[PDB]
């Protein structure tokens, strides 16, 4: 029933749109490709 | 409730991340060979970790055996032999100022370097698997009973303990402001952890077998998976879902590590086909393959400020990479 | 002095010999986590026996891929767990990691299954040995060589054994199994086969 | 996530999260005031079949990798083959330790079978 | 030099 | 009339053909094992170091030894002056004995790996020391006959020998000579007999053939090496007790035969690693493609 509570306790959250994520993404990799050696 | 969870997923779910990254330059073919190798191990390195200053490492060893390396002359600044042979992990601190390794014998070692043995602390069950400094006074480990724990280092004890995982704990992954961080476990889940509440955030589900290895992306809001599937997998605390699957139609074989560059543009991805790959991150592309090793690659790591890639694998040599 | 003391430690781990010692409770595997050294010939053997972790072990047995060899204990008197004995035999036999490991199988308490059999696998009844007490031993170390010699035979090799509880020549047995145990692997690496 | 589902005389075994080709797939029964005991398997392609030696001759097992289902035909039973039954999987495909374990986390919740 | 009929075989 | 071992040309033919057979099989099966072992990265191990020493020094004794000899031998003249009459008295000599002393510690290596598995292989700078030490040595028993080795010109001839110091009984050159065929002879075959005796008791008493077919090449070894071996140092401690055997032309032809022999068992180790090993066999598959 731990689990229950659990789920529940995790169900509850702001949920953003995974286009949103995806850019915020590519915009951080964008934003530091010059300083990186590799 | 994981129905109305999964619906809430899906409604989310807007357009994929290989369509955000579709019209981009790809990186292409990337190109790396061995600068420095270094043999003075007997048996096979289980683990390793850079240091911050990016010159000084650590490697562990199943014949008994903590030895920093100096990345730069490949020089052996120290030599620590161990009580117990069977060490999976090994940590190196922020300020340089200790080093801790833990294994089979359920025991988390912490190390001076003003080399003395400073603490050893003894709460866990199962084998300790990974340990990560927050600072000299804290440490956050994680065993094979299912279960994590910070514990401060000076008074010895546990201060607080994460159990939510039905599967023994591979790996954890430290965030880099310190208030969070992953844990990837063998039940083909990863758990989101609070270090200052204690309790568990989120709950990521999508690979079919054991994770192994777990590492942040380098904006805190990302992470990357490795598993005994033959795929990697890349997910987002905010969009709640895999960002990214990394696969392809002639791997078989499991992984045993992965970890991310400065820009977390290269994922380094370690296999047990003698050999690591170089994916890209946003086009979900195959762009490297290092292959130099002629046993299973067990470690894998990456300099804090990019300009070198060590490996360590089965075969008792470390190789480092530019 | 990092390299040089380091390189005698070499030798060190050019001296001694590592076993993995695996079987069941109700096996006596602390008869024939814990660590045992024991010197035969001059030779130094050291068998580790783990039990402080809990009874999933598919991610820490690739701790022992360059183990000598295991040593897996096995109770015969026992029909009941017989098939779970066979079936740990199984799993180790046909293990990635334990592909080139041989095994040195040890059917330990010969006398209670002496005494049960002058007091579970229905092919028992069409056998015979290659006296029912030698059939009954015979039948429960063929079941083992059936798995031994179904699969990887060319890699590492089983070497079965009859073990009472009063018996203390397993010392003997173990240096001899290992000798032979490297003895093939030597005549493979020195380009004789 | 991984899901598997029993059902169940015939048990059925339905799978969920995980592509069915790649995997061994088990039966494995648990007797009530018992451990939990292997009972069958069956490969990735349907090729190698094993049972214990209890249930060797009266047991069916098969898989529908189309259906991506496991079924196990039962008949002739025994007032000991009272059970409850669950299907298990090992994690590494293209291959297997620990399926009969205490706390699995790639195996179904099981039936109850009553002789 | 003793003999011009010598053979003076060398390893 | 004016200078005798001038043979016909038919037995020069036939005597370069009888050569020119052995010194290609030997140089081509010496440099694909070195190739083998030093190209694969997977054979570059400890234990084949001596393996690799021994297949130098044979193929430097086949090429420059047979070679030069066989030239020397046709028409007994020197057609290279002084530095490499000296050059040829003490460097191939010393690739012979290197040759011997690196098959006796190959024999050393499998009779340690055999007898006294458990017992740990030499170290990678034990190894080095032991090349190090069968080469100076070797360079070392070597060294007289090429320190005293001059050129002489006879009426149409040219010759190359060593120049003893003049005593009235020939003690120096007695002494060198017996002690060389002792040290080069008797000594390494015993060891190498004594070894592989004893790893073929333990061998000989699936995978029963295989052992035997080990023990099969040991012997195979010591006989081809005890009877290619015997008439070289017959013929080079025969003139000290019947020095007129060096006036007719008979004494070319047992050269020319003696010297086939002993430079025939250069041929033997290829063909027996490609016999008994599968992955030498890949190996000659690999290179001749």
């Amino acid at each position: 029933r731990k689990l229950v509570e659990q789920l529940k306790m995790e169900a509850n959250i702001d949920r953003i749109k995974v286009s949103k994520a995806a850019a915020d993404l590519m915009a951080y990799c964008e934003a530091h490709a010059k300083e990186d050696p590799l | 409730l994981k129905n109305q969870i999964r619906d809430a997923r899906k409604a989310c779910a807007d357009a994929t991340l290989s369509q955000i990254t579709n019209n981009i330059d790809p990186v292409g073919r990337i190109q790396m060979r061995t600068r420095r190798t270094l043999r003075g191990h007997l048996a096979k390195i289980y683990a390793m970790h850079w240091g911050t200053d990016s010159r000084l490492l650590v490697s562990a060893s199943q014949d008994g055996k903590l030895i920093i390396w100096d990345s730069y002359t490949t020089n052996k600044v120290h030599a620590i032999p161990l009580r117990s042979s069977w060490v999976m992990t090994c940590a190196y601190a922020p300020s340089g100022n200790y080093v801790a390794c833990g294994g089979l014998d359920n025991i988390c070692s912490i190390y001076n370097l003003k080399v003395r043995v400073s603490r050893e602390l003894a709460g866990h069950t199962g084998y300790l698997s990974c340990c990560r400094f927050l600072d000299d006074n804290q440490i956050v480990t994680s065993s094979g009973d299912t279960t994590c724990a910070l514990w401060d280092i000076e008074t010895g004890q546990q201060t607080t303990t994460f159990t939510g995982h039905t599967g023994d704990v591979m790996s954890l992954s430290l965030a880099p402001d310190t208030r969070l961080f992953v844990s990837g476990a063998c039940d083909a889940s990863a758990k989101l952890w609070d270090v200052r509440e204690g309790m568990c955030r989120q709950t990521f589900t999508g690979h079919e077998s054991d994770i192994n290895a777990i590492c942040f992306f380098p904006n805190g809001n990302a992470f990357a998976t490795g598993s005994d599937d033959a795929t990697c997998r890349l997910f987002d605390l905010r969009a709640d879902q895999e960002l990214m699957t990394y696969s392809h139609d002639n791997i078989i074989c499991g992984i045993t590590s992965v970890s991310f560059s400065k820009s977390g543009r290269l994922l380094l991805a370690g296999y047990d086909d003698f050999n690591c790959n170089v994916w890209d991150a946003l086009k979900a592309d195959r762009a490297g393959v290092l292959a130099g090793h002629d046993n299973r690659v067990s470690c894998l790591g990456v300099t804090d400020d990019g300009m070198a890639v060590a490996t360590g694998s089965w075969d008792s040599f470390l190789k480092i990479w530019n | 002095g990092i390299e040089k003391q380091l390189q005698k430690d070499k030798q060190v781990y050019r001296a001694t010999h590592r076993l993995l010692l695996l079987g069941a409770d109700n096996s006596g595997k602390s008869t024939i986590i814990f660590e045992t050294k024991f010197q035969v010939d001059k030779v130094n053997f050291h068998m580790f026996d783990v039990g402080g972790q809990r009874d999933e072990r598919r991610k820490w047995i690739q701790c022992f891929n360059d183990v000598t060899a295991i040593i897996f204990v096995v109770d015969s008197s026992d029909y009941n767990r017989l098939q779970e004995a066979l079936n740990d035999f199984k799993s180790i036999w046909n293990n990635r990691w334990l592909r080139t490991i041989s095994v040195i199988l040890f059917l330990n308490k010969q006398d209670l299954l002496a005494e049960k059999v002058l007091a579970y696998f229905p092919e028992f009844a069409r056998y015979t040995t290659p006296p029912r007490v030698t059939r009954a031993k015979y039948f429960i170390r063929d079941e083992f060589l059936r798995i031994s010699t179904a699969s990887g035979d060319g890699r590492h090799y089983c070497y079965p054994h009859f073990t009472c509880a009063v018996d203390t020549e397993n010392a003997r047995r173990i240096f001899n199994d290992c000798k032979d145990i490297i003895l093939q692997m030597n005549l493979r690496e020195y380009n004789l086969v | 996530q991984v899901q598997l589902q029993e059902s169940g005389l015939r048990l059925s075994c339905a799978a969920s999260g995980f592509t069915f080709s790649n995997y061994k797939m088990n039966w494995v029964r648990q007797a009530p005031g018992k451990g939990l005991e292997w009972v069958s398997d069956i490969s990735q392609s349907g090729a190698s079949i094993s049972y214990t030696g209890s249930v060797k001759g009266r047991f069916t097992i098969s898989r529908d990798n189309a259906k991506n289902t496991l079924y196990l035909q039962m008949n002739s039973l025994k007032p000991e083959d009272t059970a409850v039954y669950y299907c298990a999987r090992c994690p590494a495909p293209f291959t297997c330790f620990d399926v009969t374990s205490t706390t699995y986390a790639y195996r179904g919740q099981g039936t109850q079978v009553t002789v | 030099r003793p003999k011009p009929q010598q053979f003076f075989g060398l390893m | 009339e004016p200078n005798q071992f001038v043979q016909p040309a038919w037995q020069i033919v036939l005597w370069a053909a009888a050569y020119t057979v052995i010194v290609v099989t030997s140089v081509v099966g010496n440099v694909v094992v070195m190739w083998i072992i030093l190209a694969h990265k997977r054979m570059r191990t400890v234990t084949n170091y001596f393996l690799v020493n021994l297949a130098f020094a044979e193929a430097s004794m086949a090429a420059f030894n047979t070679v030069v000899n066989f030239t020397y031998a046709v028409h007994n003249e020197w057609y290279y002056g002084l530095f490499y009459c000296k050059f040829h008295n003490f460097f191939p000599i010393a690739a012979v004995f290197a040759s011997i002393y690196s098959m006796t510690a190959v024999a050393f290596d499998r009779y340690m790996a055999i007898i006294h598995p458990l017992q740990p292989r030499l170290s990678a700078t034990a190894t080095k020391v032991v090349i190090c030490v069968i080469w100076v040595l070797a360079l070392l028993l070597a060294f007289p006959q090429g320190y005293y080795s001059t050129t002489e010109t006879m009426p149409s001839r040219v010759v190359c020998m060593i120049e003893w110091p003049e005593h009235p009984n020939k003690i120096y050159e007695k002494v060198y000579h017996i002690c060389v065929t002792v040290l080069i002879y008797f000594l390494p075959l015993l060891v190498i007999g004594y070894a592989y005796t004893v790893v073929g008791i333990t061998l000989w008493a699936e995978q029963v053939s295989a052992k035997r077919k080990v023990v099969k090449m040991m012997i195979v070894v010591v006989c081809t090496f005890a009877i290619c071996w015997l008439p070289f140092h017959i013929f080079f401690l025969l003139p000290y007790i019947n020095p007129d055997l060096y006036l007719k032309k008979f004494i070319q032809q047992v050269y020319l035969a003696i010297m086939w022999l002993a430079m025939s068992s250069t041929m033997y180790n290829p063909i027996i690693y490609c016999c008994l090993n599968d992955r030498f066999r890949l190996g000659f598959k690999h290179a001749f493609r």
